[PDB]
């Protein structure tokens, strides 16, 4: 999968 | 996480080492690193149970080389392994023995090979026989130190012929790692021998003994005739790997009849079906079926020519037969099936894929040089190619119509008229220098040669090396065969070419044609428009004396190449 | 008549290619169905799968003609998704674009201003060169206006007019006059771009453009000054995205110009120091200065700090940092040509990155480094590099050593030394367009052909598969044999030079494969000079014209006959043509 | 429902007719140099009108418009005697096609107030109506500023529509 | 001689993995699939590819890349046809061929590799004779292994005695767009489906040409046998003796014999097509199917494909006899006529729309193919005659036969 | 002046993509595919810039999916890294932790963000409110 | 296998 991580949030 | 692996592995009951050793094969299959795991998965091996030993012979073939230091810890399990009533375990060990590839483990692990080849149960006297091949490998004088040649010669003369099946393929693998020394040739009478072998073993060991006779060859008419009697009834078989190497070792043979016999026609006769029967297999055994087709019709042409109809292509056919039976089709175009022939190539140039449409209108090129009664046809189906106007098609139709002219300059003259109107925004250097010599060697039937050259020379400086250099050909010959035109023409082309252009070729040939025309003009029409001879084509038809060699390796990587089996292995 | 997302979640679940085409095409069979029917109601959703369609790679030309009928709708959601295909399904060789022109002309005269967004959106990404000469009246039109929504996408569209058509660069002067003090920033933005672009294109628009520097300086200033804002704001930095085209529309002023580059001299001396060089966005700005003031007239004092910012900026471990240092100091070529040769060991240094940009631009540093004083000590480290090259990194370095030894070599038996050794090292990587330039150059050279032309026939015995070095190789024969062979009329003690190999190395590049048939043509060309530079050994070549003439090239056959006829018939005058080809630049 | 095209050279007030029976009046027009669309409702039927730009430049790209047309408004100008070859030129480059094989034929003589305008029947024997065949062809002569004839030319229209 | 069987995916990470010799690096399975992507899209689309000296032979099932490995000159049909058995065993194993079954079932399939091959080389590739001493639900090998007779273990016991064989006749024709058949051979194909008790064997009677001529009876009807190919079981030298059929036959299935001749009688199905493809509008399929035989018998589910425009829209389709789909995802029209009679014609009329804007490239010209399917008929005229049972208990089997005609690849070209 | 905007996945399928150079199709197709292998084939210490054919071509890792952009070669390069930047942020402020699938599913709105952002090239809208507040207007008309 | 065989003789001598 690995897609559902959010792009910014540091 | 490895820690708690280990600790199920260094349990005691059996239900949980199981699952240890399938979780540590199931880390293996995805390729996890459980290299750590290695001395004590060693443990856990000498076990009652027989589809966990399969496992860790297993992870033991696999991270051999990964503990260099560490694999002693098998050798005492395989010399007890190696000593067992069930054989199935027996063999198992062995063909474990031979894939581990440490020099210091096949130290200790000859006398229990020894031991298993004179077994009983043929399993691992076959199973043994290979592992001696995967031994000669790893170290071969250790081998020959052994003397397992000699017991592995002793197994070919035995019966139930897996065991001499086996055998013979571990010979011939060694013999070809060997300088020769010591060559495993045989008497006629084991080569019998092996013929009562031929009907028994499995339809591999069809193959392994149908590749020794590839290294003997007879002395006799009756002895070849007699042993081909019976390797001739080997191309009924339905395995299209048998027939192959069964066609390899008959057109090594076929170079020892007595031509004006009956048997060498009966076998040209019985040869042709199943070499056509083979183009009806599945698709990636075809690619190797029609090098090997090419291979044979190069050497031996009588076979196939009356059978054109089956090398046509179908739709179903991927790219890499689609572009080999076009050269099959090269190689046996007749006087008699010109007609067939040309119209299946007028229906491959209307396809998508490119390459299969540039390679169709070189077979049409080849064609009409191969063959001479047929070379009117040829061009007006390369003219009528030429009337859809695409740009692939016109750009190789333009090329292949000038070697056909370069071949056959004679009777063409009612055809280049046609040409000049061709669509000159013809991009391809390979295509546009043909184009010039088109017009440069024709220009008496075609006249206005000169102000389409005008076309070609404002982009003069920066087109290519071949395509200004067959305009500075091309010119010459024109103002050569007509001087009131174009006087300013050469002039200013040679200026284009002596002057501002620093291509030394191009430099070179520019001032020797303009010291030609400074010293004689007379003269260049003895000089460049002389009586060009006849051009000596090239021939693919390869050497002889390679082509025998290939004879010999039929089937094999040498033998889709079309290369010597030293030009490409290392 | 599915929905869009349903099309993509039926597309996620396709496994093979040879599937998924499958796929594509039933739901595309669909969509073409639903387009003979004139269905004005799912034609947003049809025309939304077919650009989901489009973006993967599939057929998608049939949708045209219905992206055309989105725009010409009356719905918002309709022509957005029209717009939306017209910016993918259309640009200037599609060929039917053009019935676009009357719907976006109504459609910038929408009372809507988010409707004349999308109408200079689509012009501004794909308007071709024939679209803005019909549309550039309303483009300045939509330019005189004060809607600060609609001013930001007019500039930029009157920017990609400029770009399409250079010509139609006049009408748009009137428009841009004082509107440079608008407090909005995005309208500021597109104004400064249009600026750039407009001082880019024409000198005569810099004289009327370079009146108003003074104000942008203050705009910079108060940029500079502003500590903080809202929005805005990336890393504690007001607005860099416009500071740095401020400071572009400063390089582009003032580079010939003495009055106005003392005019943005103390904001280039207060942004030189007030940059937060922590982050990526201060280091840009300050990257953006360095440039500014390497490009325009500025005082030398400015530039000692900003060959200091540079010789920091090769020091700081961010790659990001030292691409830009590298390309910095290769734009300070020219322009400060002393102070870069002290960073000679730093830029050496990065040649062993592990990057291939970095090495990239090193190199080329290094090449446009070279002066008539460095050519002896970095030549060698050089050739060491690229022998140590990558493959992909051999044809640039091979033409920029032949581009830097031809202009600085000090000596011209060194000069010919580095060639030789090159196209030893080298082969098949070095262009074809360099070997008629190391021809002209080794016949530039009048005093020393035999060290050129021994050491030549030195190399090539080894080597033939190399395919420049013996297109150098066989000319260089051809024409310098002589001083090769040296008065060997008969059989003499032994020498090297042998004349019966000499012809033999020819005719084994003849034969052999590995010949590229322009080899073949040099090589015919050097058989047929040295029958008059050559006396010793004749008669011998001739067979071997005779013996080629019926060969398959076309070319060689016309080439084989010609010598053919002048070995046979007209051998008075072979002597009289083969003359040294005289020299050009 | 009937799918309609307005094809014809420039400066001929084919506009002018697609503005006057939607509007109802004479909007200032600029030269379309791309389409028009829109749908006038007449006699209970939805006429979908593609009024197609007139420019030279776009004459090539009027096929795109010939599928699924039931109906043709080809409007000419009437001021311009030395339109009328290049007129029938397109005309007949136009009708001569297997897409639109089936549709009727209304051509517009439309401007019609100077002594330059001709009548019906020396336009139709300019075109030479009479030469086509297997179309219901109808010319009518129209003044689009006044409304004159476009509703009746509309009308005749509906009646080609169903049969 | 392989040195590594492989079992990639579809993206070039192993399934499965099984290295016999050392002679290829397992690391070198990771340049498969790039090197498939920079061969396949410059029209090099090979079964060898090519890595330095380290060469790569495979074949493609659907979701598997079945990669043979080699550093050697390896004997390639060897390695090919092993490939191929080794696919038939699997499918003999597992009823479908997935990643599911080999990230899963890799107990089992890694003693199956291990089983078929020592050092590079096939030994034992019978998949019935692997069922015996390979299960997934161990004693000793059973000696049918090691024995000649390597294709029936001894002990096979049925109540009754059973042998079915059906004769499959598919038609290869490849008609040229004006109208003449190029090539009209017949691939047959007798598949067995023996259910017998012990170690028997059995003798096929044929009415070939070539048997009646050496025995005097070449004037009544009788097949003209251009080349047969036998399987493994029959006995080959007295089959070039005398013609003979001898052979112990497998137990279940298998394929007996797979001759191939011409026949230059008629096509079956011939299609008379035309196209009017208008430009940008529109195109016609005034399509006929009439039979060439008999009118006795009856054309079970003929499936006529006729491949069309890409992206066609709006079809219509008028018949008389039979259905239409039109399927996009092949872009191929399927008439289909469930019963259809010998000797009558069946007419159809297709019609669709076509886009204005042209598109980008062209489209191709893929050749009609029928799918259809006969019992009860055999086209070649070859007849089975007999089948002797011989056994030392000695009894009645019921030897039961049924002919089947069906296709090739039955292509017709289009215009 | 940006060239091109390539937003290209882990695995090698595109997710958007985006053209301000009118170069036909097949090229589009040879180019984007050959950009594609170029920047899935490099390391992560590479600085992140790739002379690419006269052009300083720009990309940055932000998750699998990568964002790819081209400027001309006489301007600056980390602007457009921080161009990429305020395009991450505006996905993000529009959507509220945006996703892959959030790209994929709503690719549409994706690309109406990238059109507010940019047209013709270059920033029509330096500010992070006024564009997502423009955008949510234009939304909130429907 | 909706098609129903037919029976061979066997020893047919
Ligand atoms: N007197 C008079 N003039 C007309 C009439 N119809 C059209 N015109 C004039 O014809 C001119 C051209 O017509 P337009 O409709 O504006 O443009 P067009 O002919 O449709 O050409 P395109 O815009 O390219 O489609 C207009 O300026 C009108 O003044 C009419 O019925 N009477
Ligand atoms: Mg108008």
């Amino acid at each position: 999968k690995g897609e559902n991580t959010s792009a910014a949030h540091p | 996480e490895i820690f708690e692996l280990k600790a199920e592995l260094n349990s005691d009951k059996k239900e949980k080492k199981k699952e240890a050793v399938k979780k540590v094969i199931a880390s293996m299959t995805v390729g996890k690193d459980v290299s750590a795991l290695f001395p004590d998965v060693v443990n856990c091996m000498q076990t009652d149970n027989l589809e966990l030993k399969k496992l860790v012979y297993l992870y033991l073939m696999n991270y051999a080389k990964s503990q260099p230091d560490m694999a002693i810890m098998a050798v005492n399990t395989f010399v007890k392994d190696c000593e067992d009533p069930n054989p199935l375990i027996r063999a198992l060990a062995v063909r474990t023995m031979g894939c581990i590839r440490v020099d210091k483990i096949t130290e200790y692990l000859c006398e229990p090979l020894r031991k298993c080849l004179k077994d009983e149960d043929p399993y691992v006297r076959k199973t043994a026989a290979v592992c001696v091949a995967k031994l000669h490998d790893i170290n071969a004088q250790l081998v020959e130190d052994q003397g397992f040649l000699d017991t592995l010669k002793d197994l070919i003369s035995d019966s139930n012929p897996m065991v001499v099946a086996n055998a013979v393929a571990a010979l011939s693998e060694i013999a070809e790692s060997h300088p020769s020394s010591n060559l495993l040739d045989l008497n006629p009478q084991s080569i019998n021998k092996l013929l009562t072998a031929l009907n028994e073993c499995t339809e591999w060991g069809q193959i392994f003994i149908l590749d020794c006779l590839a290294n003997y060859m007879p002395k006799d008419d009756r002895e070849a005739q007699s042993i081909c009697e019976r390797v001739t009834p080997r191309l009924s078989h339905a395995n299209s790997a048998v027939v192959l190497s069964a066609v390899k070792v008959l057109m090594k043979f076929m170079e020892m009849l007595s031509k004006d016999l009956d048997y060498y026609g009966t076998l040209l006769k019985k040869l042709a079906p199943p070499l056509v029967t083979l183009l009806s297999a599945e698709p990636e055994l075809q690619y190797v079926a029609l090098r090997n087709i090419n291979l044979i019709v190069q050497k031996r042409p009588e076979i196939l020519k009356h059978e054109m109809k089956v090398f046509f292509v179908k739709y179903n056919d991927p790219i890499y037969v689609k572009l080999e039976k076009l050269d099959i089709m090269i190689r046996l175009a007749s006087q008699a099936n010109i007609a067939q022939v040309l119209a299946e190539l007028r229906e491959y140039a209307t396809e998508v894929d490119v390459d299969f449409v540039r390679k169709a209108v070189r077979a049409i090129g080849r064609c009409a040089i191969k063959v001479e009664q047929s070379a009117e046809r040829c061009v007006s189906t390369l003219l009528d190619l030429i009337q859809t106007k695409v740009n692939y098609v016109v750009q190789e139709a333009i090329v292949v119509i000038k070697d056909i002219f370069r071949k056959y300059p004679n009777k063409y003259e009612s055809v280049i008229a046609t040409l000049c109107e061709n669509l000159d925004s013809l991009d391809e250097p390979e295509a546009r220098a043909a184009m010039i010599w088109i017009v440069g060697e024709y220009a008496e039937r075609i006249d206005n040669a000169d102000e389409l050259l005008e076309s070609f020379l404002e982009g003069f400086h920066d087109k290519s090396t071949q395509v200004q250099l067959q305009l500075l050909t091309a010119i010459v010959k024109l103002f050569l065969k007509k001087p009131t035109e174009t006087q300013e023409l050469v002039q200013q082309v040679l200026s284009l070419a002596t002057q501002d252009s620093d291509n030394p070729d191009l430099r070179d040939r520019g001032y020797i044609y303009w010291r030609l025309l400074s010293t004689d003009p007379v003269a260049a029409k003895e000089v460049v428009l002389a009586e060009k001879p006849l051009i000596s084509e090239e021939t693919d038809l390869i050497e002889p004396t390679l082509l025998d060699e290939l004879i010999c390796y039929i089937g094999t990587l040498a033998s889709v190449y079309h290369k010597p089996p030293s030009a490409f292995v290392e | 008549p599915i929905r869009l997302r349903e099309l993509i979640r039926t597309i996620r679940t396709a496994r093979t290619q040879a599937e998924e085409r499958e796929m594509i095409q039933k739901e595309c069979a669909a969509i073409r169905s639903s387009f003979r029917e004139e269905d004005n109601t799912y034609r947003c959703r049809n025309v939304a799968k077919l650009l989901y369609m489009h973006m993967l790679g599939y057929p998608a030309h049939f949708g045209q003609l219905e992206c055309l009928k989105l725009i010409a709708s009356q719905k918002f959601t309709d022509k957005r998704i029209g717009y939306l295909g017209a910016m993918l399904l259309l640009d200037e060789r599609q060929d039917v674009h053009l019935l676009m022109t009357n719907c976006i002309k109504n459609d910038l005269n929408h009372s809507t201003q988010f409707v004349q967004g999308l109408a200079l959106c689509t012009l501004g990404c794909m308007g071709s060169s024939e679209m803005c000469r019909d549309l550039a009246g309303e483009v300045e039109k939509l330019l005189k206006t004060s809607n600060s929504y609609l001013r930001k996408k007019a500039a930029l569209c009157a920017v990609h007019v400029i770009r399409k058509v250079p010509e139609l660069m006049e009408m748009f002067l009137p428009a841009t006059k004082n509107l440079l003090n608008e407090k909005n920033h995005g309208v500021l933005h597109t104004s400064v771009v249009l600026l750039t672009e407009m001082c880019e294109r024409s000198p005569d628009m810099l004289a009327h453009f370079r009146k108003l520097v003074p104000q942008l300086v203050r705009i910079l200033k108060n940029l500079i000054m502003s500590g903080y804002s809202p929005e805005h704001d990336v890393s504690g930095i007001s607005d860099p995205f416009l500071q740095v085209r401020i400071l572009r529309l400063l390089r582009i002023l003032g580079r010939n110009d003495d009055d106005s580059s003392e005019a943005m001299n103390d904001i280039l001396a207060q942004v030189a120091t007030n940059t937060e060089t922590s982050k990526n966005v201060g280091n840009a700005i300050l990257y953006e200065t360095v440039l500014t003031i390497m490009d325009i007239k500025s005082e030398s004092g400015l530039r000692v700090l900003a060959i200091n910012i540079l010789g920091r900026f090769l020091l700081n471990n961010d790659k990001n940092i030292r691409y830009v240092a590298l390309t910095s100091l290769l734009k300070t070529v020219q322009t400060d040509h002393n102070a870069v040769q002290r960073h000679r060991s730093t830029i050496v240094d990065c040649l062993k990155d592990l990057d291939v940009s970095i090495k990239r631009r090193a190199m080329e540093l290094s090449f446009a480094l070279v002066n008539g004083n460095n050519i002896r000590g970095m030549m060698k480290e050089l050739l060491y590099f690229l022998d140590s090259c990558e493959p992909e990194f051999k044809a640039d370095c091979a033409s920029g050593i032949f581009l830097a030894a031809e202009k600085y070599a000090p000596s011209k038996r060194w000069h010919i030394d580095t060639i030789m050794r090159v196209l030893t090292t080298a082969g098949s990587y070095v262009r074809d367009d360099a070997v008629p330039n190391l021809i002209q150059l080794i016949t530039n050279s009048v005093e020393m052909h035999a060290y050129t032309v021994q050491r030549l026939y030195k190399a090539i015995l080894g080597d033939y598969s190399q395919q420049p070095l013996v297109q150098v190789a066989a000319w260089c024969i051809g024409e310098y044999g002589d001083l090769l062979v040296s008065g060997q009329c008969e059989e003499e003690e032994p020498i090297q030079v042998t004349e019966d190999e000499v012809l033999d190395i020819l005719e084994s590049v003849l034969i052999s494969n590995m010949s590229t048939s322009v080899t073949r043509g040099y090589a015919l060309t050097a058989i047929m000079k040295l029958s008059t530079r050559f006396t010793c050994t004749v008669n011998r070549i001739k067979k071997v014209v005779s013996i080629y003439g019926s060969s398959i090239d076309v070319e060689l056959q016309q080439r084989a006959v010609e010598y053919n006829a002048l070995f046979k018939k007209y051998d008075h005058m072979r002597s009289a043509l083969l003359e040294r080809m005289p020299v050009m630049e | 429902e009937m799918r309609i095209l307005m094809v014809g050279l420039d400066a001929a007030g084919k506009t002018t007719i697609l503005y006057k029976l939607k509007l109802g009046e004479i909007v200032t027009t600029i030269p379309t140099i791309g389409f028009n669309v829109e749908t006038v409702e007449y006699k209970n039927i939805s006429f979908t009108v593609w009024d197609v730009g007139g420019l030279d430049k776009i004459r090539p790209l009027w096929r795109h418009y010939f599928q699924n047309t039931q109906g043709l408004i080809f409007v000419v100008d009437s001021n311009d005697r030395e339109r009328v070859n290049e007129a029938r030129e397109e005309l007949m480059r136009m009708l001569a096609e297997d897409e639109l094989r089936d549709a009727v034929l209304l051509v517009f003589a439309n401007k019609q107030d100077l002594p330059n305008a001709m009548n019906a029947a020396e336009i139709t024997d300019k075109l030479g109506l009479h030469s086509l065949r297997h179309r219901n062809w109808y010319i009518q002569a129209t003044c689009a500023t006044s409304g004159d004839g476009l509703y009746e030319g509309l009308d005749w229209l509906s009646n080609q529509l169903r049969n | 001689s392989a040195s590594a069987v492989y079992v990639l995916d579809l993206k070039g990470k192993v399934l499965i993995c099984r290295n016999y010799r050392g002679d290829v690096d397992m690391s070198e399975v990771e340049h498969f699939m790039p090197i498939l992507m920079e061969k396949e899209e410059e029209g090099m689309l090979s079964p060898i590819l090519a890595h330095g000296g380290v060469r790569f032979m495979w074949i493609k099932h659907n979701n598997l890349y079945l990669v043979a490995t080699s550093k050697k000159n390896a004997c390639v049909s060897l390695v090919f046809s092993f490939l191929y058995k080794v696919v038939q065993v699997f499918s003999e194993y597992f009823k479908e061929l997935e990643e599911e079954s080999i990230r899963d079932n890799f107990v089992i399939i890694y003693e199956l590799l291990d089983e078929l091959m020592d050092f590079g080389y096939p030994q034992t590739t019978d998949s019935k004779i692997l069922q015996e001493y390979i299960t997934q639900e161990a004693p000793r090998p059973p000696a049918t292994v090691t024995n000649a007779v390597s294709w029936r273990s001894e002990g096979i016991k049925y109540r009754k005695n059973e042998v079915f064989l059906d004769v499959i006749e598919a038609v290869n024709l490849l008609v040229s767009a004006n109208g003449n058949v190029l090539r009209s051979e017949i691939v047959g194909s007798i598949k067995m489906r023996v259910f017998l008790s012990g170690m028997p064997e059995l003798r096929l009677g044929l009415n070939d040409k070539v048997l009646f001529d050496n025995t005097g009876r070449g004037k009544s009807k009788s097949v003209e046998l251009e080349d047969v190919k036998f399987h493994q079981c029959v006995r080959l030298s007295r089959f070039e003796n005398d013609r003979t059929i001898s052979f112990i036959p497998p137990d279940g299935e298998f394929e007996l014999m797979s001759y191939r001749l011409n026949t230059h009688v008629k096509p079956l199905i011939w299609i008379e097509s035309v196209i009017e493809k208008h430009s940008h509008s529109r195109i016609e399929y005034m399509v006929k199917a009439k039979s060439q035989f008999k009118r006795r018998s009856t054309a079970n589910n003929v499936e006529i494909h006729i491949p069309v425009p890409n992206d066609a829209d709006s079809p219509k389709f008028k018949t008389t006899v039979g259905s239409v789909k039109w399927v996009p995802e092949n872009s191929e029209i399927v008439w289909s006529v469930k019963s259809f009679p010998g000797g009558k014609e069946y007419l159809m009329r297709a019609h669709f729309g076509l886009p204005s804007v042209e598109a980008e490239d062209k489209e191709g010209k893929p050749p009609i193919s029928v799918k259809f399917e006969i019992p009860y008929f055999t086209t070649s005229g070859i007849q089975v005659r007999y089948l002797k049972i011989i056994e030392k208990s000695g009894y009645q089997a019921l030897p039961w036969v049924r002919y089947i005609t069906q296709n090739g690849d039955y292509q017709l070209r289009t215009q | 002046m940006i060239h091109f905007i390539l937003l290209f996945s882990r695995q090698g399928k595109l997710r958007l993509q985006k053209w301000y150079i009118t170069l036909p199709d097949k090229e589009r197709k040879k180019i984007t595919r050959e950009i594609v292998q170029i920047i899935l084939s490099r390391g992560h210490r590479t600085s992140s810039f790739v002379d690419w054919k006269e052009l300083k071509l720009v990309y940055k890792r932000y998750a699998s999916l990568y964002f790819c952009c081209a400027i001309e070669n006489q301007d600056n390069e980390l602007l457009t890294l921080e161009i990429v930047h305020r395009y991450v942020e505006l996905l993000d402020k529009y959507f509220g932790n945006v996703c892959e699938l959030d790209i994929i599913f709503n690719f549409e709105k994706a690309y109406f963000i990238l059109d507010e952002f940019i047209i013709g090239g270059e920033i029509q809208e330096t500010s992070k409110k006024i564009a997502v507040k423009a955008i949510e207007d234009s939304d909130m008309l429907q | 296998t909706s098609y129903d065989y037919c029976r061979v003789p066997m020893e047919d001598g």
